[PDB]
RNA sequence: GUAGAAACUGCGAACGGCUCAUUAAAACAGUUAUAGUCUACUUGACAUUUAUAAGGAUAACUACGGAAAAGCUGUAGCUAAUACUUGCAUUAUCCUUGGAUAAGUAUUUGUUAGAAGGAAUUAUAACAAAGAAGUAACACGUAGUGUGUAUCAAUCGAGUUUCUGACCUAUCAGCUUUUGAUGUUAGGGUAUUGGCCUAACAUGGCUAUGACGGGUAACGGGGAAUUAGAGUUCGAUUCCGGAGAGGGAGCCUGAGAAAUAGCUACCACAUCUAAGGAAGGCAGCAGGCGCGUAAAUUACCCAAUUCUAAAGAAGAGAGGUAGUGACAAGAAAUA
């Protein structure tokens, strides 16, 4: 036969999910949407290992069954949706609302945010495409397509979305002053503004960052996701604003009792 | 009759319709206050006029002796038991009882029924 | 060896079992389809003509039409062939199968009826059996009691001896493709829906050509 | 209005589980390309040349049957669909009415113009010829959903592909090319590139820095044992990749197979028979024979981990639980 797969295995599960190697051989293999696997969770994750709303697989399946649970403004009823970095979760039993973002290690966290702040996201373009009739549309990287975007937006920079219609509200550019969040090895959590970019002709371009704290770090283009402009960030931030501690630093500050 | 109980990490729950718990039993000198006790007591210290609106599982009773742990579920009210409860532990509650227990012999029902053809399987 | 006789127009049909080699005499070296006298089979049957319909041999396995040989063969079957029924989808299975020119061997006949003759032949074309069941597709039934377009279909279904629970009560089949209002509401929702569409896009196309300064 | 044996229709059965026979620049590992391609379910955008509602025909079923036997089926009479088919009504753009009409989504041929990538025969636009397939004659009672549908984008994947990296043997020194070996031109074929294949043409390609052969009680890797530091030896076997279903070769359906609890034939082995014929594949889970120095129960359950479906509610020897068990590992009586 030899066709597409659908089982997975739980020692071949992605680390930041968190899984415990006994009791069980599988892990839940999300589904196919808006989100890469590998940068991405399913729905039973979050709402049974991390909310402890559920205790087995099938409590997550009741309460998904009565429509009380919203990603994106939309009611789903997968158990292996995937939810994705930027994303807003509302709960209607419970009137709560969350953002995900990374902490300054690499994995996803709900962050509580209030109902004010639950109507927008923000997106960053993955490309831009012409078609028929001469209109141009944006790609982000919650696999979205964005007919008639302005024609100042370019290929790397980040957009603000209203969630009840899918219009644009502002754009923010790609700069050599952004503030940013980075989303890849090394350095998952943490915010910096921007130093420098590179520009290799034929390979990947390199940017370097620099902490709160006068720290500098490098990474690709691909992992780089803005969120602000110089001066603030236009979204709120977990408690440590990703700001990273060496394990000394770290050791002695977690040693206050 | 001398026991003091100490709930911990205590949640409610709207999405379903429950409060749960973990649970601490203290019982010196003494053996494992029943399961039948634990509930009166609850349901007193919690105001719960009925009892049957609770589920106790997976007690333990901590070598040593004297003291043991387990967890606790406490339900808006009958009906939201019986919804999303599974069958074994509303047996073991007495809430229902059927025992209806055919085997693993329908595979041998299965397999020699397609065999046969529209009309008579 | 074995006769069956079927009266398509009235639905009826009767068996005679036959050992003799004088009897069935005419019928040899016939194929399928093509007709036949009945004299030789009874004094009663003067004047009737049959029709060859199929059979099958001594083992049992049946004939069928295509085959130009007096004797068994052996084919691979699809699915819009006679003589098989796929247990998968695709499959193809290969099965041994009988010619249609009339032999010896046959065990059957299955042939049927086209010509009366000088007697009645009792139970074979006295009696009449009705279709059984109705129409349902409502244009069927008003072709069937020839109204027009004012007369509401609803009345005229039937049950035959239907008196099941009630008194007489009955009890009718659904009946589909029946004009209801829902179907209006289908078109008419889709029509706003469509204008709906229209609008948007009028509205975001301007929008988009105002930004452009 | 509620429930519903049979049956048609839809989706899955290409995932999982097992084993290590073949295999020495092959497979595999780290690094690349697809500007040379295909892609179901799921996610986002969103459409073009009788209508108060069209057609005929078939299961299940009834009656008459055949055969020792099989998941065998003949003739006659009925009847549905999101099965199989036909087809209605509608505006948009350029110059505060009219005119030209646009009358065609993908794809193919000819002539041109030209926001992005290091690089375009690129998005895209015009002119002249062809042109698939589609834009609801469907179901629920929640403005809301379910099912289906042209093209683009995303996602779950695959096919090819750049560079570098293996054990012993020279009592294996020259090899390949008539019949594709190495290149060029034009075609055919494929989802695409390519001697992948065909025709014409040229005489090339590899090699002591070990070609071409022989051997392996050789599947590769993540890894394991022992070691002060160097090293030497092992890796059938929890995860990833590859290959196979007694041995070979062909094929249908399908988004996906050269599938084997799918089909066709030969070789070997083997089952029932009324002697005409019919039906096979434990390197899946238990279990038996044989082989040998060498290895366990013809048990219970879907409660947990997950998967498939018309997706709370069904099923799963996947999986879990016990039984056997001085392989290996830890604690620890005989005062
Ligand atoms: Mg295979
Ligand atoms: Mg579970
Ligand atoms: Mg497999
Ligand atoms: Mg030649
Ligand atoms: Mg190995
Ligand atoms: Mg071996
Ligand atoms: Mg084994
Ligand atoms: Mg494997
Ligand atoms: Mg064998
Ligand atoms: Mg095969
Ligand atoms: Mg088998
Ligand atoms: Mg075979
Ligand atoms: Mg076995
Ligand atoms: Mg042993
Ligand atoms: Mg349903
Ligand atoms: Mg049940």
């Amino acid at each position: 036969g030899k066709g597409i797969k659908k089982h997975l295995k739980r020692v071949n599960a992605p680390s930041h999910w968190m899984l415990n190697k006994m009791g069980g051989q599988y892990a839940p293999k999300t589904s196919s949407g808006p989100h890469k696997l590998l940068e991405s969770i399913p729905l039973v994750i979050l709402l049974r290992n991390r909310l402890k709303y559920a205790l087995t697989f099938d409590e997550v399946k009741m309460i998904l069954i009565q429509k009380i649970v919203k990603v994106d403004n939309k009611v789903r009823t997968d158990c292996t949706f995937p939810v994705g970095l930027m994303d807003v979760i509302h709960i209607t039993k419970s009137n709560e609302y969350f953002r995900l973002l990374y902490d300054i290690k690499g994995r996803f966290v709900p962050h509580r945010i209030t109902n004010e702040e639950s109507k927008y996201k923000l997106c960053k373009v993955k490309k831009i495409l012409l078609r028929k009739g001469r209109l141009s549309i944006a790609v982000t990287h919650d696999g979205r397509s964005i007919p008639y975007i302005h024609p100042d937006v370019k290929v790397n920079d980040t957009v603000r979305l209203d969630l009840e219609t899918g219009k644009v509200l502002e754009h923010l550019k790609f700069q050599v002053g952004s503030l940013v969040m980075v989303t890849a090895g090394h350095s998952v959590g943490r915010v910096g503004v921007i130093s420098s970019i590179d520009k290799n002709m034929g390979t990947y371009d390199i940017i370097h960052v620099k902490d709160s704290r006068n720290k500098v770090f490098a990474t690709r283009l691909s992992n780089v996701f803005v969120i602000g402009d110089n001066t603030k960030p236009y979204i709120s931030l977990p408690r440590e604003k990703g700001i990273k501690l060496d394990i000394i630093e770290e050791r002695r500050n977690r040693l206050k009792a | 009759d001398q026991f003091t109980i100490r709930v911990k990490k205590y949640m409610s729950n709207p999405l379903l319709r429950r409060k749960q718990f973990a649970l601490e039993i203290l019982h010196p000198n003494k053996g494992s206050v029943a399961k039948k006790e634990v509930k009166e007591r609850l349901a007193k210290m919690y105001k719960l006029n009925n009892v049957n609106t609770i589920v106790l599982f997976g007690f333990k009773t901590l070598f040593g002796g004297g003291r043991t742990k387990g967890f606790g579920l406490i339900y808006k009210n009958v009906d939201a038991v019986k919804k999303f409860e599974k069958k074994y532990r509303l047996v073991r509650e007495g809430l229902i009882d059927k025992e209806t227990k055919a085997g693993r012999r329908a595979s041998k029902e299965l397999k020699n029924r397609r065999k046969k053809v529209r009309g008579t399987e | 060896m074995k006769l069956n006789i079927s009266n398509p127009l009235n639905n009826v049909q009767k068996s005679i079992e036959i050992d003799d080699e004088k009897k069935l005499l005419p019928f040899m070296e016939k194929r399928i389809g093509n007709a036949v006298p009945g004299d030789s089979i009874g004094e009663e049957f003067t004047g009737y003509v049959f029709r060859i319909t199929g059979g099958n041999d001594k083992q049992g396995f049946p004939m069928i039409q295509g085959v130009l040989t007096n004797n068994r063969v052996r084919l691979l079957f699809k699915k819009g062939m006679k003589c098989y029924r796929p247990r998968k989808k695709g499959e193809r299975k290969r099965k041994s199968v009988r010619g249609c020119i009339v032999g010896q061997d046959l065990s059957a006949l299955n042939l049927t009826l086209v010509k009366k003759g000088v007697n009645e032949i009792p139970g074979l074309t006295d009696k009449a059996v009705g279709k059984k069941l109705g129409p349902k597709r409502a244009s069927k039934i008003r072709k069937l009691f020839n109204l027009d377009k004012s007369d509401d279909v609803r009345k005229y279904v039937i049950g035959r001896a239907i008196t099941k629970n009630g008194k007489t009560k009955f009890i009718k089949p659904k009946i589909q493709r029946l004009v209801t209002e829902k179907r209006l509401l289908r078109k008419r929702n889709l029509l706003q829906a469509k204008e709906k569409r229209r609008l948007e896009k009028k509205q975001q196309l301007k929008e988009y050509k105002q930004l452009l300064n």
